[PDB]
RNA sequence: GAUAGUGGCCUACCAUGGUUUCAACGGGUAACGGGGAAUAAGGGUUCGAUUCCGGAGAGGGAGCCUGAGAAACGGCUACCACAUCCAAGGAAGGCAGCAGGCGCGCAAAUUACCCAAUCCUAAUUCAGGGAGGUAGUGACAAUAAAUAACGAUACAGGGCCCAUUCGGGUCUUGUAAUUGGAAUGAGUACAAUGUAAAUACCUUAACGAGGAACAACUGGAGGGCAAGUCUGGUGCCAGCAGCCG
């Protein structure tokens, strides 16, 4: 009888399976993103869909209406300092207008790439799975992370691992005891 | 116009008669009534454990023709007698006489599949085994 | 026996030892390229499974 | 380096059971994990008062090392640390010893067992013993 | 009169009312009511045994004792139903508490550890608590995501300095049981956390990757509907096929 845990359901499937043409797409989207499912472009999907959801509603009430003021612009604000919408843009109305490659042009996966740190989106992913890569001081293991703009700074190798200067570990140290008594 | 009335004090008539129409709506007819559990041989179901009776070789409707090999089933819950197909190439030599299967509907909800005439079910799993696992060899019929 | 006449019939051939499909992220990007990186082969109607005859 | 610089942060002092009450948040720098022992030595090098008037809980790993926070009181005397804190917390420290009871089923059927018999069973065991032989 | 008190609540005398096509009454419910849940243009439709709030019930029906409070069932008395133990005189019963068993079935877990937390009870800081928590089982559902990454050489596609025929290939790509150093947790495991004591997590000494491993399955390839008129077998048979076939 302890207090129940809430659940949500961050992804949904297309009403449509065999979209040729939708499908195609998905698999370019996820060749430039070097994501691992479908799943993941559905969960941005999802994402993108709960935003207009709420940003049309606002702009269903009056503007100048407090509701509309409030919510809309705290939206706004959450927006860019994801990123996703630009400083030209702080209007609810552009929000509507995003699309889900503002949302994959921001993962951890993509900064580390655009960053330079390592050679394609594969590597970079490879990089983030394997504990390279830290934030503020915080390694960071998730690909789909959503830089926060002001944290896209301080992208670095971490203090552990080698790459960011530290214990070479494992492949190399083996290398070098074998080197060592030879 | 339209013959239903209109006039802001209705509602009460809109109502009883949608009651009455939905009775036409064989879905809501058969949920309202529960034929479900009075009539059907699976008791408003999805699945039912029953023992086979004998193997029956059906023969099927017109454009095609092929004995199907089905099985008579008696079911455990009430001791009501169905017919149930045993899919697959095999498979009819994996059931035997005085055997406990696993049967569920066919696909069509109550209705008839294809081309097998008064066939409703499905045969899943014999003496606690799935029917498909034997089929690829993946595990044993460990006796009856 | 009628039943499961066919299957009985059948030679028994065996499944080809084969280098294992990178599956995963991996298996994606094989995908991608094998798609819409290379373009290998266009005849206007792009074929995905081609016969060798 | 080891480093170890540890911080006492959010520092409530509480009279009303003679103690300090703080987060503690401890670096590490290349050293997994600071033990229990040696953080409550530091806090007492940090604070003056005896190593037995400190008490050091709840410990987690930021993830990816470097840190540990947890939850650290100091109390003014041991006699007050004594009187205090719970009793399993004394145990680990080393001050208080483990009290040895049974497995709670057994104490429970001993319970039961007693509450079938009414006052103390003597006269009960003697009617035992003489109503068995004759 | 009775009750804590109002009242046909019951009793005496009297009156003949009360409800109803704006469904009374009766019947059914595979009906506990609600908060809510699933779906999701707007309107709706279906579900709500179940974590919170009400209400009922402790095999069925009665009847009561004690008490501020019970018509209580981990109280009692009886009957009916089912059942134990017996030296046959008698005696004890009530898991729709937790664990567990049998049965029923399409359909559901350990006869585990503890009051440390949450709260509750008592004469009470202390004792008690299968309330509750903690692990065990658990692909109910839900979140995050490993199953490789970057190189060289070796055969082809693409930009082309110029296209007396070449070709260098200056630049970019894919493909080879070619080959190369790097990276890693999945595991293990000193420790230290964690914890009531432990697991596991998070942190980490030590081990831990080269194809035969540290191997991804589940379904499909006529159409609907993404994907073959490839190669064997079968020959209106075996079978497939939700539908057309
Ligand atoms: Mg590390
Ligand atoms: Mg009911
Ligand atoms: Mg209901
Ligand atoms: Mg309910
Ligand atoms: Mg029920
Ligand atoms: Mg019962
Ligand atoms: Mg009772
Ligand atoms: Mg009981
Ligand atoms: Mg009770
Ligand atoms: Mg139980
Ligand atoms: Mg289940
Ligand atoms: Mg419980
Ligand atoms: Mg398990
Ligand atoms: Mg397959
Ligand atoms: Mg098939
Ligand atoms: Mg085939
Ligand atoms: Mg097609």
């Amino acid at each position: 009888p302890r207090a129940p845990r809430t659940y949500s359901k961050t992804y949904s499937t297309p009403k449509r399976p065999y979209e040729s043409a939708r499908l195609d797409a998905e698999l370019k989207l996820a060749g430039e993103y070097g994501l691992k499912n479908k799943r993941e472009i559905y969960r941005i999907s999802f994402q993108l869909s709960k935003i207009r959801r709420a940003a049309r509603d606002l702009l269903t009430r009056d503007e100048k209406d407090p509701k509309r003021l409030f919510e809309g612009n705290a939206l706004i604000r959450r927006l860019v300092r994801i990123g996703v919408l630009s400083e030209d843009k702080k209007k609810l109305d552009y929000v509507l207008a995003l699309k889900v490659e503002d949302f994959l042009e921001r993962r951890l996966q993509t900064q580390v790439y655009k960053l330079g740190l390592a050679k394609s989106v594969h590597h970079a992913r490879v990089l983030i799975s394997q504990r390279h890569i830290a934030v503020g001081k915080q390694i960071v293991n998730i690909p789909s992370f959503m830089v926060r703009l002001e944290s896209e700074k301080h992208i670095d190798f971490a203090r552990t691992s080698p790459f960011g200067g530290a214990r070479p570990g494992r492949v190399a140290r083996k290398r070098a005891a074998a080197a060592g008594g030879e | 116009g339209k013959g239903k009335p209109r006039g802001l004090n209705s509602a009460r008539k809109l109502r009883v008669h949608r009651r009455n129409n939905r009775w036409a709506e064989t879905t809501y007819k058969k949920r309202l009534l529960g034929t479900a559990f009075k009539s059907s041989p699976f008791g408003g179901s999805s699945h039912a454990k029953g023992i086979v009776l004998e193997k029956i070789g059906i023969e099927s409707k017109q454009p095609n023709s092929a004995i199907r090999k089905c099985v008579r089933v008696q079911l455990i819950k009430n001791g009501k007698k169905v017919t149930a197909f045993v899919p697959n190439d095999g498979c009819l030599n994996f059931v035997d006489e005085n055997d406990e299967v696993l049967l569920a509907g066919f696909g069509r909800k109550g209705k008839a599949k294809g081309d097998i005439p008064g066939v409703r079910f499905k045969v899943v799993k014999v003496s606690g085994v799935s029917l498909l696992a034997l089929w690829k060899e993946k595990k044993e019929k460990p006796r009856s | 026996a009628r039943a499961g006449k066919v299957k009985s019939q059948t030679p028994k051939v065996e499944k080809q030892e084969k280098p294992k499909q990178p599956k995963g992220r991996a298996y994606k990007r094989l995908l991608y390229t094998r798609r819409f990186v290379n373009v290998t082969l266009t005849n206007g109607k792009r074929k995905m499974n081609p016969s060798p005859s | 380096s080891d480093a170890i610089t540890i911080r006492t942060r959010k520092v409530i002092s509480n009279p009303l059971l003679a103690r300090k009450q703080f987060v503690v948040d401890v670096l590490h720098p290349n050293r997994a994990n600071v033990s229990k022992d040696e953080l409550r030595e530091k806090l007492a090098e940090a604070y003056k008062a005896e190593k037995d008037a400190v008490s050091v809980f709840g410990f987690r790993t930021q993830y990816g090392g470097g840190k540990s926070t947890g939850f650290g009181l100091v109390y003014n005397s041991v006699a007050d640390a004594k009187k205090f804190e719970p009793a399993y917390r004394l145990v680990r420290y080393g001050l208080a010893e483990k009290v040895e009871k049974a497995s709670r089923q057994q104490r429970k059927q001993r319970k039961n067992r007693g509450k079938k018999i009414f006052g103390t069973g003597k006269s009960i065991a003697k009617k035992a013993a003489r109503r068995n032989a004759d």
